[PDB]
């Protein structure tokens, strides 16, 4: 049983005398939402990824000592560059980027 | 090891963090996202006396929490207040900075007394409990939560999900 | 320390025993510095209003003698300014019912009020400026300083804020040398005693001596 | 979106983390700097009851705090201990790991009583309250603070 | 109303030298760790730098609203990662219309 | 006087070879998560490993003095960012005198 | 500026991120490791009446703590509870998320009363106090600890 | 056990001087052993802010002299000295060899107090006759007169064998009766008369002293 529709809230910002915390919205008026009707080749495939990510993530947490873990996305960014660029690259392009031009 | 999905032109590709190969551009950290999807969208049965059979108590595992950026519109949310037989709440109070689930359709409150073998209450299926942009492994008292799971994505130039 | 003053200056005196039966003593603190200061039971706004109504009514007490209406000002001691000498600690605020509710602070601080004026006046009764942000004089309505030990009681050492008694004294001319003025003074005294002894106010306990 | 200043040979250039292309090389994390500049040095008037008109209380906004690496000599610091009209304290106890401003010229002490509508005291202009290498949006009790705001720099 | 004068305190150490002073049980307390300086005259920097702290105020307030943690130490670290991703996350070309690494014959 | 032997413990886990054991409610406690080993002979590495922890201690103490937070988990991440920042933050060259990459003609 | 060792074919090379040019590689963060090595292996006296001469009390320096990935087998561990002359404990409590040293061959438990000049207890030689994957400068009450120092390594794949 | 002792050794060949001792001002404090032990509370008169006083009185008592004829009568002339000319002093203070410069000792470091008077008291209230407290200080609890000091004779107000909880530190001075020698009895009575007057008007508000 998969739900083709995904209604999501996202707490990211983007006004006059509104950024001030003393004037701005409270703790609940900070969310923006959207809608994903139909084209259920992405929503149901999205739900089939969080079920597989849980096994690795529950073991990633067991290793760490801290309570709150905000740095998973930054760690994947460093691993991105280190795999691409950490090793020596070649202009020939056997497995590395850098499109040759002459 | 942790699967990472790449969303291009409304189409998902399950891949790793190393088998990306080239030409799948990652330009900024903005298009890295973590989404928390609810278990109620996977065909479960959600009553208040029939959902108490997917969590149970345990001692010896420290609690762990993890943050997510985007959540879903919960059809059901739960709010439990359970105390030991004499006077002590089983559920630890929420840590400083943990609030209820932002958007809930119908909340399910449950007071009352019940036995509690174990320090903390974990999920019996391996899923998280979703709080306000923070997913935990345990249950905190007096705070709305929904049971869900997290996914990690790379988006294309569209960065809305 | 009390009978010394009444034998050097005074004049017949009308004095009342005052003690708070219902309320208790609360806390306060001076604004810039000065640790914590507790204020006695008769020093609360919830009850302080009543004692000033009693005194103002006493000042308005009239008595009938012959074809004349005898007032307190006709027989009271007015050293100057026709205002009668009022040995009462409310006289630090010039004896007005629309003044002892005053404020100066903001949504953060309360720089000065009856409290801070209280603490300065008991130390400098003759000052014309309390050195606070309100610059309210401490001198009485009769033009003279009000010594706190004559208007307070039940306090420990010089902690006058801890006083459980608020002494009020009305000096009245003895008129030993003038019989006719003595008769008018006695007529006002008879009305004053009856009014005070039957003052219906459960928030106050009033007796004599 | 967040402006970034590039200090090259005692001259400042304002740019972003996207518009810069290169020839402005960043070699190490050491040269990324966060500095908190005082607001009293931008033409204001500061007494103890005349600076209270710049901040007030609100409920519903959770507090936040950031870190800044280098600071400035504060000409006027403030140290407040506020108590409710018949309550215990308005200002929260400082969170663990927060100290007073290291370098204050004169400190305006104050322990007073006053009304307090709202859980926390925020600034009415959007600036920060600077503590020892930590800048927050609220005022804590018994800790020296100065009003300032953080800038982010790349140094050549 | 700009102040051309800047006297700054800097809480960073000096790694090359020490000597029975790096030990916390021997070293300076919580207040004796700051290095100071001064920036008199040449007022094109300090006045142009007060005009940056006034501009990043709005962005910094809005960033903190979304973040859930209390203390934010990683603002500078993220901007370093964003630097490399713009340069090297995408593919450059030897000629480099939008990328660096100039060729030399 | 150095100890050539080094029996060590590591608190790391594997993603596979797990059935119902990845769940915290069914998995091992707080003590049964450590994998250990042994490093016998091989004294050129171990005794040279004990002579690096004697040298990094001063720099670690100074760094901890500089910071404000109690727990510091970020050091390794910062080192990785510094590595990338040296290698690529500055413009590279086809010859790579101080950079890398090999030009084929 | 911290020293950083490179392990290649089971030989150790001391270098710095400021040093090093191109021949060494870094493919993933997994091969960056932190190891905490004990001091008891350096042949030092180990008892309660004699180890006390290696750490002392101080006021004015706040506590700090860092994480380390891999540890050793502690020859000795210590458990201490000190109460001030009347009723109060000098040692601060273990901050949330800190446990005992996982693998000790022998411990040293003692609980008595003593004087305490100073807020916190510091090491008199510059070394750390090792806990469950968390190395601190101070001593906490009721928790096993071993005294050692940390190293930072890169492991060749 | 009290009158049993005074009739087996202090039989009517010996007279005894005894005083009531109890702390009026202070109260009872708590002590804990060094390794693990169990926190044991001490009675009021066992606190050193006041315990120095109870020893000042006795060493003064040992120094009372009385005049008889042309002789100066001291306690040592009439006291029971079974050995060593030191008089028998039955008191808790005799566990520490009766000196004002000894009952401020320590053993420990700036980390733990390994041994002190505290542990020394617990040991010999169990082992009065032994020469070594088995602590790091190895201080004997045998008295200055060469004999053990039994806690139950020199303590009072305690519960069961918890001699620590005692609110009394009983002090007894055995004196020769001199029933067979009148001349020695006269000198003994002269010293006794000085002894009662001194102790009855001993001006210290920290102590309450009476007889029997």
């Amino acid at each position: 049983k998969c739900n083709p529709n995904l209604h999501y809230w996202t707490a990211q910002e983007q006004a006059g005398i509104a950024w001030i915390p003393y004037f701005g919205p409270g703790a609940e008026g900070i969310y923006t939402e959207g809608l994903m009707h139909n084209q259920n080749a992405l929503v149901c495939g999205l739900r089939q990824l969080a079920n597989e990510t849980t096994q690795a993530l529950q073991l990633f947490l067991r290793a760490t000592t801290e309570l709150r873990t905000y740095t998973i996305l930054n760690r994947k960014a460093i691993d991105f560059l280190l795999r691409r660029w950490g090793g020596t690259c070649r202009i020939l392009g056997p497995d590395c980027c850098i499109e040759p031009h002459d | 090891s942790m699967p990472l999905g790449v969303v291009t032109n409304s189409t998902l590709e399950v891949t790793e963090i190393d088998q990306l190969v080239c030409k799948d551009h990652l330009a900024s950290t903005d298009q890295l996202k973590s989404v928390g999807l609810n278990l109620e969208g996977s065909g479960v049965s959600t009553d208040i006396p029939s959902a108490t059979k997917r969590w149970g108590f345990r001692s010896g595992v420290p609690p762990k929490v993890v943050s997510y950026e985007a959540g879903e519109w919960a059809e059901n949310c739960y709010n439990l207040e359970i105390k030991k037989p004499d006077g002590s709440e089983c559920l630890p109070p929420p840590p400083d900075g943990v609030r209820g689930f932002p958007r809930c359709r119908y909340v399910h409150k449950a007071q009352g007394t019940g036995p509690c073998p174990g320090d903390y209450a974990f999920h019996k299926d391996g899923a998280f409990f979703l709080y306000d942009r923070l997913a935990s492994t345990v249950i905190y008292r007096g705070v709305n939560f929904a049971e869900g799971v997290i996914a990690f994505l790379i988006l294309a130039k569209p960065k809305e999900t | 320390l009390e009978k010394e003053y009444f034998d050097q200056h005074f004049f017949r005196t009308e004095q009342l025993i005052i003690r708070a039966p219902l309320t208790d003593k609360h806390i306060y603190q001076p604004y810039p510095s000065g640790a914590d200061v507790p204020f006695g039971p008769p020093l609360d706004i919830q009850i302080l209003h009543q004692v000033l109504d009693l005194q103002i009514a006493i000042e308005n007490i009239t008595a009938s003698y012959d074809n004349e209406t005898v007032t307190l000002q006709d027989i009271c001691l007015a050293p100057l300014n026709t205002n009668c000498t009022i040995l009462s600690v409310l006289n630090y605020f010039q004896n007005s019912h629309s003044v002892l509710d005053h404020k100066k602070g903001d949504d953060f601080f309360v720089y000065a009020d009856y409290h801070t004026h209280f603490l300065y006046c008991v130390r400098a009764p003759a000052s014309l400026n309390d050195t606070s942000l309100l610059h309210d004089p401490c001198l009485g309505t009769f033009g003279g300083p009000v010594f706190p030990w004559l208007v307070l009681g039940g306090y420990d050492d010089q902690n006058y804020n801890n006083a459980t008694a608020l002494v009020i004294t009305f000096p009245v001319n003895n008129y030993y040398n003038d019989t006719e003025k003595l008769q008018r003074a006695q007529a006002w005294e008879k009305e004053f005693i009856n009014f005070v002894k039957n003052y219906k106010n459960p928030n106050l306990t009033i007796s004599f001596t």
